[PDB]
C-alpha cells in the first residue's frame, strides 16, 4: 500500500500473509473460517506454498504466528486470466486455524448486498509500499 | 465474524 | 515489502466512474476503490478490500489489480465479492 | 479555530447514499461528502469544496453543515454549486 | 476541519476568511475574481465584516494580508433558511483584491457538469479541528 | 483560473 498507514497490530486478525518454501511473502489472504482461505486467483498458489496468520511484522522473531500447510487449492474455473475477471481461489488448509485475539474469520456478504460508491472501506496489506 | 478482539484505529 | 502490516482507507467508486478510468476492461465481477491518494500495490494482491456493515466488517473486494505503477490517481481494481461468494458458498459446501 | 490553514482530500458520494445517513433532509442543490474519516467543522462554512478536472481545481461545493458534532463517520453536506452557477453568472452579468 | 493536514501556506490561495469587526474568524470565503466572493448564505455577511485574503496563519502579525470592505451582499433568494436550500451569497468588495502567488479565483463548473462518486475532492477550512 | 501558484501538496 502507497500511503497506508501502520496497522495496529492483531487488529486485522483475518490478514494473513502467502509465502514459499522460500519465506517469501507473495500475496496476502484472508480467513472466511479455521479451515479456509480467500485470496486472488492471479497468485498462483500451489500446495508448497504456507498460509502465515497472526503476523504483524514478518522481521519478529518474537510473534507467536501459525505457518499452515494448504491442501487444496480451488482456482474459480471463472477465472479468466486473460481478463482478470473473477480473480478468486480459496484454500483448504491441511490443518485447522486455531483461532484467537489475533486469528480470526472476516464477515462475507451475501451476494444481494449493497456497498455504494463514496463509501470508505478499508485494505490491509504488506504490498510495495513505494514504487 | 467481523468484529476484531483488538480495534483496528483509523 | 515493508516488514509491518500497513492499512488505508479509501472510497469505492461505481463501474460507471470506473471505466472513466480503465474503459472497457472493467468488468461486472470486479469492484473499483481508491483514485484518493492511496494506492493497494505490488505485494497486497489477495488481501482484502474490507467495509463495516451493521458493526462487522465484510469482505468486498480481493486485491486484483490496477497502475503498473501504483499510481494514487489510478483507482485499484479488486474482485467483487457479492458475486463471487454464490461460488465461495457452494465449495464450502462441498468439501 | 485553529490558527493554521488545514485541509482534508474526502469522496463525493450519491445524493441517494447521501439519504442513506440523511434522508429527506438532502435536496437537489446540495452535495454529500466524507464519511471517511474526515469531517468538515463548525468555523468552515462558506469554504470550498474543490475537485480538479482538466488540471485545474473547481468549486464544486460550499460548506454547507451536517454532523451536530462533526462525527468522521457522517457525511458533510455541502451547497452543489452546478445548481447554482447560473445564478451567479446572472449575478456578476447584473452588477 | 476534523483529520485536515495543515495545507502548505499559499497553495488555496482562493480561500478567503469571513471576519467581524473584532476580528474574528467566522466563516469561510472563495475568490471567484477580483471583485467577487463566494460564501455560504447562511453564514449572515453584512458590509461591516471584513474579507480577508491570503492568510494561513490568523496568529501571524507578519503575513502580507488584504484586509477587504463587502460592499453589497447578494444572498440567493431561493435560499431556504429552513432547508439550507440553495445555501449560497455573494459578496461583491469595495476595493478590488490584488491578484499575486498567494491570491487567486477558484474555477467554476457549468451547471452542466459532472462530478462522480467516489472522486477524490479536497476541502478547506480554518474549522474546529476537534469537537 | 484554478491553477495556484504553489502547489497544494496533500
Ligand atoms: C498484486 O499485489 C499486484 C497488486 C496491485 C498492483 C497495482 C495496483 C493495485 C494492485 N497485482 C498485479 O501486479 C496484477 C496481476 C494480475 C493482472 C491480476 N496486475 C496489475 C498490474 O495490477 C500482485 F500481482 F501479487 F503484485
Ligand atoms: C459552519 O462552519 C458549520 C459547518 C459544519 C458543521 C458540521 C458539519 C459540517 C459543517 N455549519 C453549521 O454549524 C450549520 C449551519 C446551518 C444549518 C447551515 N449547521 C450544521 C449543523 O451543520 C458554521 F455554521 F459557520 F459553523
Amino acid at each position: 500500500i502507497v500511503n497506508g498507514e501502520e496497522a495496529v497490530p492483531g487488529s486485522w486478525p483475518w490478514q494473513v500473509s502467502l509465502q514459499d518454501k522460500t519465506g517469501f511473502h507473495f500475496c496476502g489472504g484472508s480467513l472466511i473460517n479455521e479451515n479456509w482461505v480467500v485470496t486472488a486467483a492471479h497468485c498462483g498458489v500451489t500446495t508448497s506454498d504456507v498460509v502465515v496468520a497472526g503476523e504483524f511484522d514478518q522481521g519478529s522473531s518474537s510473534e507467536k504466528i501459525q505457518k499452515l500447510k494448504i491442501a487444496k487449492v480451488f482456482k474459480n474455473s471463472k477465472y479468466n486470466s486473460l481478463t482478470i475477471n473473477n480473480d478468486i481461489t480459496l484454500l483448504k488448509l491441511s490443518t485447522a486455524a486455531s483461532f484467537s485475539q489475533t486469528v480470526s474469520a472476516v464477515c462475507l456478504p451475501s451476494a444481494s448486498d449493497d456497498f455504494a460508491a463514496g463509501t470508505t472501506c478499508v485494505t490491509t496489506g504488506w504490498g510495495l509500499t513505494r514504487y | 465474524c467481523g468484529v476484531p478482539a483488538i480495534q483496528p484505529v483509523l | 515489502t515493508p516488514d509491518r502490516l500497513q492499512q488505508a482507507s479509501l472510497p469505492l467508486l461505481s463501474n460507471t466512474n470506473c471505466k472513466k478510468y480503465w474503459g472497457t476492461k472493467i468488468k461486472d465481477a470486479m469492484i473499483c476503490a481508491g483514485a484518493s491518494g492511496v494506492s493497494s500495490c505490488m505485494g497486497d494482491s489477495g488481501g482484502p478490500l474490507v467495509c463495516k456493515k451493521n458493526g462487522a466488517w465484510t469482505l468486498v473486494g480481493i486485491v486484483s489489480w490496477g497502475s503498473s505503477t501504483c499510481s494514487t490517481s489510478t483507482p485499484g481494481v479488486y474482485a467483487r465479492v457479492t458475486a463471487l461468494v454464490n461460488w465461495v458458498q457452494q465449495t464450502l459446501a462441498a468439501n
